[PDB]
């Protein structure tokens, strides 16, 4: 036993063991310890899989490196060449033109969007939703919560919720269940009346069905999704307005607001009203738990600037916040060497000094796969891992030390900090927020008969309640954005700007002889950044740390536990072969382990 | 009703969004997708056993990724076990299996130079099965679909080319029905990017499009219910479908031997 972050943890008791962690990208395992009263004392993030991709990477054509590490992730797809780019032009000198960093602000703004909302209703939902309660639902009764919920969303008739209901239970009669087999449905940890139920499994079919057109602003500007194209020194899709031959027409950007404006009517009238309307049940019925790190340290480096390469204007301003002090922000700096950086003690890689963390600029991924003393079983038969000693895939990102939580959250938190201290960029998510808490507290509980409550945005928003809260408002926030993105790009053009590539620096010739970039996205999940050296035209040095690195690190040098094992501490569980509330606050956290592991 | 089981090697995770984009259609009892399923852990090990055994020899394996054989294939982790050891439990009773992707298919961004998880492709690990290819990074969602549509109505894999990619979709090159080809025939080239060949939609051979030696259905069923390609937005094929294309130089070198195409 030992206390780190003012969390005491405890090995003694009942070990769980949950491998594999399902409704996730990629590979995870989890193992927590019980106490007598089956509530969480230890918990242990294992990452499953890596690749390799930052060794691949070198030698290469820095101009072909966005394409390879695209391929980090498929789910946050595109994110990681936009890193790409942004750290070979910072490296370059290469500032692009206006058309393409609207086009790539409205491409990031849109996986923001598809990648929240997938997540929520697709891999999220069924932890707070019982599917089965969901068929002993009234339709007249679901369509009238449907009313209190969102008046505005047409959907709403007994009818339509009925026909829903009929498929299910069909589906259900067949003995097929398929991804409902063997689930934890009627466990006391759903709290859910039904009709709450059969309102969010009709969401989730209306969500499946509306995401593909969503991606199709990816398959305009950067030709398909999964994995659309990006280019050093701007974007390939050309514009010709007034014609039909390039990339980029009136009509082409027309099918773009067409798709921007189907997106803001999803956010506002499903997705943010179902997460409000969940939250403030679980809230009701006590469940706070989940916090972990959002109640001290979070990060994020910043994004979505008014004015291009203007970090003041930063719509989701960053920065750093320590020991829950939202009244002080610290300043991140990518390129500080004593700021970001990654240790290996307890990841299967090796250094030649593990309690130094490397910056990295001056990374290394060697890999070292070894289990400690004390494993059960064997080097391909884990029963219980060591988490003494090397446990984990993910390195170990920490912030001058400390350790830190990241994503929309640890977005929506910073921004709260800096509209207090003055900023007028923060505005939008600041009235988010307000509203939010007002509904949660007060509205909700008033149209559905609750007692009203007074917690205040530090006491909700540090949970898994309000990290699922956050990232549903970022979906909004980013909606709103991009609608605005767009109309500056159309007038832009309009008034005769064109351009949407800088070539100047396109040819090797043109390179200094040696150079180091850093490019920094606000991923959907959190801070990515991607560090790069260059030498003699070639990729000398090229370094990762992701979001889900941060969030389901390991333990460092020192001992300190990072998001996903911090959040799952002090959780109660109903039942200890049931990790149904391990499952809702790790899904919080979106985990993608792909992206965290590289 | 034939199960489809999907499991997932070493992979990004794209060959499953892409599924997900199909339009048409939108059959199966995927009673084993780790990404979807509502129960974990030893829950989510328990369902995939039960439906082997009731259905053996006709159920379909589809794999997106591949098993590293690295690492003593602790690279890639299921169950505490190597992944290798779930991928040749669930193919020894398969009735056919199904190489989701270039990952897959060929090895795809992790098995690129210098492959530190030695990352493989389904076919060398499993030698005695029905295998279809399915490459590309990921394939276009309606070939993905139309697939599986073929060997649920027939009950049998489609006809296959030498590399055992569906002719009914892998039989023509990008090249040949690109709507840039009367640009290429012309000598019609964009030189730099946002040029003004580039602005009238010029052919992108001299910016490293492989499109003349990469076989897709990209330039005529094209990506999310027809909207765009790759080409069609403004950049070359980067050869995605086609076997080691991460290691054939820069996406942006031409091809040699422009008079071939
Ligand atoms: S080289 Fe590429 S852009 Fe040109 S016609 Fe062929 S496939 Fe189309
Ligand atoms: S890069 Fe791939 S998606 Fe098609 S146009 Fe070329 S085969
Ligand atoms: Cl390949
Ligand atoms: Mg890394």
């Amino acid at each position: 036993a030992y206390a780190t972050q003012g969390f005491n943890l405890d090995d003694r008791g009942r070990r769980i063991v949950v491998d594999p962690v399902t409704r996730i990208e990629g590979h995870m395992r989890c193992e927590v310890n019980v106490d007598a009263n089956n509530v969480i004392r230890n918990a242990v993030s294992t990452g499953t899989m890596w690749r390799g991709l930052e060794v691949i990477l070198k030698g290469r054509d820095p101009r072909d490196a966005w394409a390879f590490v695209e391929r980090i992730c498929g789910v946050c797809t595109g994110c990681h060449a936009l890193a790409s780019v942004r750290a070979v032009e910072n490296a370059l000198d290469i500032r692009i033109p206006k058309n393409a960093h609207l086009i790539r602000e409205i491409m990031a703004k849109t996986l923001q969007v598809h990648d929240h909302a997938v997540h929520f209703y697709h891999l999220h939902a069924l932890d707070w939703v019982d599917v089965m309660s969901a068929l002993k639902a009234d339709p007249k009764r679901t369509s009238e919560l449907q009313q209190l919920v969102s008046p505005a969303h047409p959907l709403s008739s007994a009818g339509y919720f009925r026909d829903i209901q009929n498929r299910l239970k069909r589906f259900v009669e067949s003995g097929q269940l398929g991804p409902f087999m063997n689930g934890y449905w009627g466990s006391k940890a759903y709290v859910l009346p039904p009709e709450a139920n059969l309102m969010a499994v009709t969401h989730y079919l209306e969500a499946l069905d509306l995401q593909k057109e969503w991606v199709k602003i990816h398959t305009i500007f950067g030709g398909k999704n999964p994995h659309p194209n990006y280019l050093v020194g701007g974007v390939p899709c050309a514009i010709n307005l007034d014609a039909a031959s390039a990339p980029v027409n009136m009509e082409r950007l027309s099918f773009v607001k067409a798709r921007i404006d189907e997106i803001i009517e999803f956010n506002k009238n499903v997705y943010v009203p179902d997460v409000l309307a969940i939250g403030t049940l679980y809230k009701q019925a006590g469940w706070l738990y989940g916090g972990g790190l959002a109640a001290t340290n979070v990060l994020d480096y910043g994004e979505y600037p008014n004015v291009a390469y203007n970090k003041s204007t930063d719509q989701l301003p960053g920065g750093a916040i320590l020991n829950g002090n939202w009244d002080e922000v610290f300043p991140v700096d990518p390129r500080d060497s004593q700021q970001v950086q990654e240790f290996v003690s307890h990841s299967w890689y090796k250094y030649a000094d593990e309690s130094v963390g490397l910056h990295p600029w001056d990374g290394v991924t060697e890999p070292n796969y070894v289990l400690g003393a004390n494993t059960k079983g064997t080097r391909t038969r884990i029963e219980q891992i060591d988490e003494s000693a090397k446990y984990s895939w993910i390195k170990s990102p920490r912030w001058r030390g400390h350790a830190m939580e990241v994503g929309p959250l640890s977005r929506y938190i910073l921004a709260y900090a800096h509209a207090r201290s003055g900023n007028k960029y923060a505005e939008r998510p600041k009235e988010q927020l307000e509203y939010s808490a007002q509904m949660i507290n007060s509205a909700i509980p008033k149209a559905l008969g609750l007692p009203e409550t007074q917690y205040t945005l530090k006491q909700l928003l540090p949970s898994t309640i309000g990290r699922t809260l956050a990232r549903a408002l970022e979906s909004q926030y980013c909606g709103e954005m991009m609608h605005s993105d767009w109309h500056d790009l159309v007038a832009n053009i309009r008034a005769g700007d064109t351009a949407t590539a800088n070539v100047d620096k396109w040819d090797p010739a043109t390179w200094p002889l040696q150079a180091k970039g850093v490019g920094t996205v606000a991923a959907p999940r959190g801070a990515l950044g991607h560090w790069i050296r260059i030498k003699d035209g070639r990729i000398e040095n090229y370094q990762c740390v992701v979001p889900t690195t941060w969030n389901g690190s390991p333990r460092d040098y020192k001992g300190q536990i990072g998001a996903f094992e911090a959040s799952l501490m002090n959780t109660p569980m109903v039942n200890p072969e049931q990790p149904v509330e391990i499952l809702r606050t790790l899904h919080s956290f979106d985990p993608c382990l792909a992206c965290s592991t590289h | 009703r034939t199960p489809v089981l999907w499991l997932h090697g070493l992979e990004c995770t794209c060959c499953s969004e892409s599924f997900i984009r199909s339009a048409h259609p939108l059959m199966i009892s995927l009673d084993y997708d780790d990404t979807l399923m509502a129960a974990a852990g030893h829950q989510a090990e328990a369902i995939l056993e039960e439906i082997m055994t009731k259905y053996k020899g006709n159920y379909i394996l589809a794999v997106e990724g591949n098993p590293p054989l690295n690492q003593d294939g602790m690279s890639c982790i299921i169950g505490g076990r190597p992944f290798i050891e779930q991928l040749k439990y669930v193919a020894k009773d398969a009735k056919a299996i199904i190489s989701w992707g270039s990952c897959a298919s060929w090895g795809c961004v992790q098995a690129a130079k210098p492959n530190p998880t030695q990352a493989t492709p389904v076919h060398k690990v499993i030698t005695d099965k029905p295998i279809i290819k399915v490459p590309g990074c990921p394939p276009i969602a309606e070939v993905m679909t139309g697939v599986i549509t073929y060997m649920l109505t027939f009950d049998r894999i489609p006809e296959l080319d030498r590399q055992g990619r569906p002719k009914m979709f892998y039989s023509q090159r990008i090249h040949d029905k690109c709507y840039r080809r009367p640009h290429f025939d012309a000598g019609q080239f964009v030189e730099e990017w946002d040029d003004e060949s580039a602005r009238k939609g010029f052919c992108l051979y001299k910016m490293g499009c492989k499109g003349p030696t990469t076989y897709n259905a990209c330039s005529t069923t094209r990506w999310n219910e027809g909207t765009s390609f790759p080409i069609q937005s403004g950049h070359g094929c980067i050869g995605c479908s086609e076997d080691g294309f991460w290691d054939k130089g820069s996406f942006y070198d031409r091809l040699t031997g422009i008079s071939q195409f």
